[PDB]
RNA sequence: GCGGUAAUUCCAGCUCCAAUAGCGUAUAUUAAAGUUGUUGCAGUUAAAAAGCUCGUAGUUGAACUUUGGGCCCGGUUGGCCG
RNA sequence: AGGGGAUCGAAGAUGAUCAGAUACCGUCGUAGUCUUAACCAUAAACUAUGCCGACUAGGGAUCGGGUGGUGUUUUUUUAAUGACCCACUCGGCACCUUACGAGAAAUCAAAGUCUUUGGGUUCUGGGGGGAGUAUGGUCGCAAGGCUGAAACUUAAAGGAAUU
RNA sequence: AUUGACCCUU
């Protein structure tokens, strides 16, 4: 029968979506359907903080981050742990963690 | 709604659907083709004579075992070969 | 020894309330059979059938019962009952409780001319359960009760003589024609008739009449 | 109804809601009977003397019970400024 | 207090403690303070009641 | 689009019945809606109804009461004889002895009684109970 | 609500409802009589006027047509009729 | 058999069919 | 009907303007509560305290008709309605449930809780949904504290006011108590019998 | 509705209860009629005749301020079009459009519109045809048709 | 479905049951079949909504025109009345 | 059939893995992937939900238009406009809640207003296979598309749920 | 990283 009433993807009133490939497999899935997650990570991976600003040139430096948005293939996202199966009841929660 | 035109001048539309849509049945297309007297080995008829030809022990399905013999008949009227079942213990002695 | 433990079976009790027809008008839940077999000491109980249902476990399968009975008095008061037991002495003992804890009224009419007493249901009536939908058609004297065995004898326990049925379905399932049919006639006193227009003067419940002599 | 001699036949004439006149069922027990006590010229009301309405579980169901008690004791007079016809 | 032990002497505390009070009382009244829409609602009503009037902005 | 304006107002007085409503709007108030309305109100199923007069084709407001079971309407408005009045009424009434077969005979509409009181038959428009 | 006045609505809930919707259904637009400073010319004016809008005696185009509503110019009276 | 493989197994059944019809007339 | 001196007395349009019952919820309403007037800015809705003022009179009216005070019952699962509805049960009879109602306390009459109540009165509808589910099997009816934006399923007699308001919510449940005591003749506190009480402490909550 | 849409658009003209009105009007049907005449001599249509007469003259329908419509108006005063206005435009629409299909064959999207737009045209010819306002075996054709509309 | 060494189903004996000068079997057809559906089926997932739109035949198609008030007479009823 | 031909890549090459591995994995790589002209006419072409119309519950959000609010940013802290904020309104893509109801259920504001059965209309289905086959026709360069059986065979296939 | 299979009826 019918899984989900949103068929395991967002599309109402379009149709057709352009594909992504996945970060991991780089299958392609519908950018709708995908498990696109946001990582923005700082480059000294919060360890090596204190080393290089104090091997720093300059004082109070930025220290920028790095942006990348993560598209995901549902089975790669269930594989990896970005999503997990859930309960029939609560698969209808839209919220976040 | 429900499909089928509810026009007070509709019924030659309803007849005719109803004569497209009966051909789905089985028994209707077999009588109105005439399968009976064109291809069943009987011709149509209830009964039929014939001529026994030989042995065969057709083997039972499952889950089930017997194996013994059914005639092979030539029928009369047509000359169709056609297995017929001996029906009861030890019969099989009087359709040599 | 009753010993009810309710408003309603104390009063029952008391002798505060002598027909089911003041339950049946105040609507009152009835929750104890000891209250519906004082007011219909007539009825007769017989089962439709008994099934095994059997429920899978990682050691075999654990069987049991479920019985259909039903409550019929001589004339306008049934009740339907279905219950599961491990053994069938339990499911027919406990399913004749729950069938007398669901006796509903009959609302028994003239198919025309009203000479004799009610023969017929009053009007046309349907109940579905699952997939089997029971109609019940009102018929002239003397037809009979033209129904599948199974609910035939519930309107034999019902008080009606002559009656049409047509059932649609899977009918096999003697549980929802049962229960279809059981819906079927409970309907007949929902359904609102020009004889039925007049309004009343709304009466007090037997519960707030005598509600100094409960056990409050 | 009765038969053809009188003779009141169909035991158990039902009540009706108020405030749709639809019949009470048997085993409808989602419906009330709303009991009003009515006060006598003196901050006190009368014991035994109430005004009563039947309210149907349809009517309760959908939620629409408190308005419709509004309007039938008003429609009384035992409401005054509450219930308005005009929406 | 310790949740699903309740004796007689804790139904006695309670009433004695809830009934014993400190003494100081520190909010003393500044006359009361309605808006625009309640002032009228009031006048609609027709009783005669001191009031003060602020209308809060959206 | 809007084949049976009778059909519309008949199923709106329906919904609005079930739902349990003591008034209803009808667009747009024919007159076999208007005769209609009155028999339906000469046998008390209904009560009053008011024609508003938008001068396009007119609204009504119809009070009701609790009385009303089933008002519906048969499409196509089958020819109907007097030997087909007892087929209709005991196909779609509930009882012998309630509710009415509506039909417009050449006498104007009437419930199957008058008709058969007239001698009239003619074309079924449907039913009240 | 079970029961409700639908034939003696209140003026607000008309007023709120659509156009069409209304029991009789009523234009939600008006006209106007306009005059430019300096010749007089009263001249009646739709609210959704879709043109530019001039009277004859100079270049006094009065309203500009917009989605709904014609505007106005900056210089100019209008009279609700 | 998937029914995607039956399907192109009865397609090459087919034009087989045709090629052998077709050398045959 | 009534003999023209339960309207509004202007000591008690004081006291519910002062704890707040009128003010009501905020842009979000339930179209079965015509009690709103002159939605106030900020989207606080203004509660008709007028018919709020008569509905708890109706409300008391029916309590009083019922005749066993110990049938009846008041139920709060809220905090703020505990001690309300036992200050009121202690008033009246109107046994209380405070704290948790037990499933099956109106059915199931074999529960150590096992009430046959005969009315409910409920401070919060959505809090208290069980105990208005279980009156919907056994033909209880209901009075409710009800605020702008509550369940009006299943229940008769609402009372328009403040249930996200402590002071309202202590206001409205000792309202009723006057008001089912005045009614009852047990309460002769008509003009000038023993007099002074706004003595005491109303406010401790916790 | 949009018999070549999927749109459900309800969006007209409220038309006022009143007909005799609109008691703020102090000219005369005579001027009104004139106005009529001599817009129509000008060249406009009834549509945007009634437009103008409501927009920038106070007239809130010519049919209530005289006793019909501008196009009976027009018809009795000679000036009634050839063919009826909303079949020109159609006609006018289904020029412009195959003029855009010859310079872009790939327009499909335009093609089917065309296709549309001349259904219209068909649907509406044959209802005057039939009405008897357009003359018998009239008959819209691509070839023919930008010469009719200028 | 029965029968693989303890067969209420085979082959028999005894007993019993149904119809009975009749009973059984084969085929066809009717009811059951609301499994042909006009009454009166179904089409999200059981079979089944054309990929989508245009469009002729066919089917269907908003409201409106004379409505309402006064006197008598064949003929029916628990008939005012035994 | 021209052009184009980076990338990826049915076929193929090749290295692994393997009992085998002409598979998954790896590196290449023709056709193709892009385009012009002409064909094809299929997809789980899906929302597996035909279109037109009417009515029946509550709620918030959103997109397009409009209407009313000396409600907020600067010209101008002293009309405009804009962008926002409120209240509606018409029309969309949807969603949350509940069951008046419907359903075999999953579930559905339509899959409701259908044994209280009729608003208009088009198409389709009648146990599972054989079989979308054979044959005839027609379209196509072809691949194939549309139309489309029967003999024969079979008591289950199948749906939704429960432990 | 590899993990193929396990007769009929009951």
């Amino acid at each position: 029968p019918k899984k989900r009433a949103s068929n395991g993807r967002n599309k109402k009133g379009r149709g057709h979506v352009k594909p992504v490939r996945c970060v991991n497999c780089s299958k392609s899935i519908p950018k709708d359907k995908a498990i696109k997650r946001m990582a923005i990570r700082n480059i000294v991976e919060a360890a090596a903080v204190r080393d290089l600003s104090e091997a720093s040139v300059y004082p109070e430096y930025a220290l920028p981050k790095t942006y990348n948005k993560l598209h995901y293939c549902v089975s790669c996202a269930i594989h990896a742990r970005i999503v997990r199966v859930r309960s029939r009841e609560d698969r209808k929660n839209r919220a976040p963690p | 709604g429900k499909g089928k035109p509810r026009g007070l001048n509709s019924a030659r539309k309803l007849r005719v659907h109803r004569r497209n849509n009966r051909w789905a049945e089985n028994n209707y297309k077999k009588r109105l083709l005439g399968t009976a007297f064109k291809s069943s080995p009987f011709g149509g008829s209830s009964h039929a004579k014939g001529i026994v030809l030989e042995k065969l022990g057709i083997e039972s399905k499952q889950p089930n075992s017997a194996i013994r013999k059914c005639v092979r008949v030539q029928l009369i009227k047509n000359g169709k070969k056609v297995t017929a079942f001996v029906p009861n213990d030890g019969c099989l002695n009087f359709v040599d | 020894g009753w010993v009810p433990v309710t408003k309603l079976g104390r009063l029952v009790k008391a002798g505060k309330i002598t027909t089911i027809e003041e339950i049946f008008l105040h609507s009152l839940p009835v929750k104890e059979f000891q209250i519906i077999d004082t007011l219909l000491p007539g009825l007769q109980d017989e089962v439709m059938n008994i099934k095994p249902v059997q429920k899978q476990t990682r050691a075999g399968q654990r069987t049991r019962f479920k019985a259909v009975v039903v409550v019929g008095d001589s004339n306008g008061h049934v009740g339907l009952g279905i219950k599961t037991a491990k053994e069938v002495a339990g499911a027919i003992r406990a399913g004749i409780i729950i069938a007398k804890l669901s006796v509903i009224p009959i609302r028994r009419g003239y198919w025309g001319t009203n000479l004799g007493q009610p023969h017929s249901l009053a009007t046309k009536t349907t109940g579905k359960c699952g997939s089997v939908t029971v109609r019940l058609i009102p018929a002239p004297r003397g037809s009979g009760i033209v129904a599948s065995p199974a609910v035939k004898k519930l309107l034999q326990l019902a008080g009606v003589e002559d009656v049409y049925t047509q059932s649609n379905g899977k009918t096999r399932t003697l549980e929802n024609t049962l229960k279809a049919a059981f819906v079927a006639i409970g309907n007949t006193y929902g359904f609102l008739t020009p004889n039925l227009w007049a309004e009343q003067p709304l009466p007090v419940s037997p519960l707030d009449i005598y509600s100094d002599e409960a056990s409050a | 109804m009765e038969n053809d001699k009188g003779q009141l036949v169909e035991l158990y004439v039902p009540r009706k809601c108020s405030a749709t006149n639809r019949i009470i069922k048997a085993d409808d027990h989602a419906s009330v009977q709303i009991n009003v006590a009515k006060v006598d010229e003196e901050g006190r009301a009368i014991p035994g003397e109430y005004v009563t309405y039947a309210l149907s579980g349809y009517v309760r169901s959908r939620g629409e019970s408190d308005d419709s008690l509004n309007r039938l004791a008003q429609n009384d007079g035992l409401l005054k400024n509450v219930w308005s016809y005009s929406r | 207090p310790v949740r699903g032990i309740s004796f007689k002497l804790q139904e006695e505390e309670r009433e004695r403690k809830d009934q014993y009070v400190p003494e100081v009382s520190a909010l003393d009244l500044s006359r009361l303070n309605v808006d625009n829409q309640t002032s009228d609602l009031v006048k609609s009503l027709g009783l005669k009641l001191p009031l003060s009037v602020i209308n809060v902005s959206a | 689009t809007r084949s049976s304006v009778l059909a519309d107002a008949l199923n709106a007085i329906n919904n609005a019945e079930k739902t349990g409503k003591r008034q209803v709007l009808i667009r747009p108030s024919s007159k076999v809606i208007i005769k209609f309305l009155q028999v339906m109100q000469k046998h008390g199923y209904i009560g009053e109804f008011e024609y508003i007069d938008d001068h396009r084709s007119g609204k009504i407001v119809v009070q009701l009461n609790g009385r009303l079971n089933k008002c519906g309407v048969i499409s196509p408005r089958f020819n109907v004889k007097i030997g087909d009045i007892e087929k209709w009424t005991a196909n779609l009434l509930p009882a012998r002895q309630f509710g009415y077969v509506i039909l417009t005979t050449s006498a104007g509409i009437m419930d199957h009684e008058e008709a058969r009181r007239k001698h009239v038959s003619g074309k079924i428009l449907g039913f009240v109970y | 609500v079970l029961v409700q006045d639908l034939l003696h609505p209140t003026a607000a809930s008309e007023a709120r409802k659509h156009k069409l919707k209304t029991l009789v259904q009523g234009p939600r637009s008006y006209f106007l009589d306009v005059k430019c400073p300096g010749c007089l010319n009263i001249t009646t004016v739709f609210s959704h006027a879709q043109t530019a809008v001039t009277c004859e005696s100079c270049s006094t185009i009065l309203c500009t047509p917009t989605g709904g509503k014609a505007k106005l110019s900056e210089g100019t009276s209008f009279r609700r009729k | 058999m998937r029914a995607k493989w039956r399907k192109k197994r009865t397609r090459r059944l087919k034009r087989k069919r045709r090629k052998v019809r077709a050398r045959s007339k | 009907s009534l003999p023209a001196t339960f309207d509004l007395t202007p000591e008690d349009a004081q006291l519910l303007l002062a704890a707040n019952t009128h003010l009501g919820a905020r842009n979000v309403q339930v179209h079965q509560e015509p009690y709103v007037f002159n939605a106030r800015p900020d989207g606080v809705h203004v509660i008709n305290v007028g018919k709020t003022w008569e509905k708890l009179v109706l409300a008391a009216r029916i309590i009083a008709a019922i005749p066993n005070p110990e049938d009846v019952v008041a139920i709060s699962s809220r905090t703020f309605g505990q001690r309300a509805v036992l200050k009121f049960a202690a008033h009246t009879g109107a046994t209380p449930i405070a704290g948790r109602f037990t499933p099956g306390s109106f059915t199931n009459y074999i529960t150590r809780s096992f009430k046959e109540p005969r009315l409910v009165i409920v401070t919060d509808p959505r809090s208290d949904a069980q105990a208005i589910k279980e009156a919907s099997y056994v033909n209880i009816p209901v009075i409710a504290l009800t605020d702008l934006d509550s369940p009006s399923e299943f229940v008769d007699v609402a009372i328009p006011c403040n249930n996200r308001g402590k002071h309202s919510i202590g206001l409205i449940w000792y309202l009723l108590a006057r008001e089912v005591l005045r009614l009852r003749g047990a309460l002769v506190d008509r003009t000038q019998p023993w007099s002074i009480m706004p003595d005491l402490y109303f406010y401790r909550d916790p | 509705g949009r018999m070549h849409s999927a749109g459900k658009g309800i969006s007209s003209s409220a038309i006022p209860y009143s007909r005799n009105a609109p008691a703020w009007f102090k000219l005369s049907s005579e001027s009104v009629i004139e106005q009529i005449v001599k817009y129509a001599r000008k060249g406009l249509t009834p549509s945007q005749i009634g437009v103008l007469l409501r927009d920038a003259h106070g007239v809130t329908q010519a049919r209530v301020i005289t006793g019909n419509k501008i196009m009976r108006i027009l018809k009795s005063n000679g000036l009634a079009p050839e063919i009826p206005e909303d079949l020109y435009y159609l006609i006018k629409k289904a020029v412009s459009v195959r003029k855009h299909l010859e310079r872009n064959r790939k327009d499909k999207d335009a093609k089917f519109r065309l296709i549309l737009i001349e259904s219209r045209i068909h649907r509406l010819a044959r209802y005057y045809r039939t009405v008897a306002v357009l003359p018998p075996n009239w008959k819209y054709e691509s070839a023919t048709a930008s010469a009719l509309v200028n």
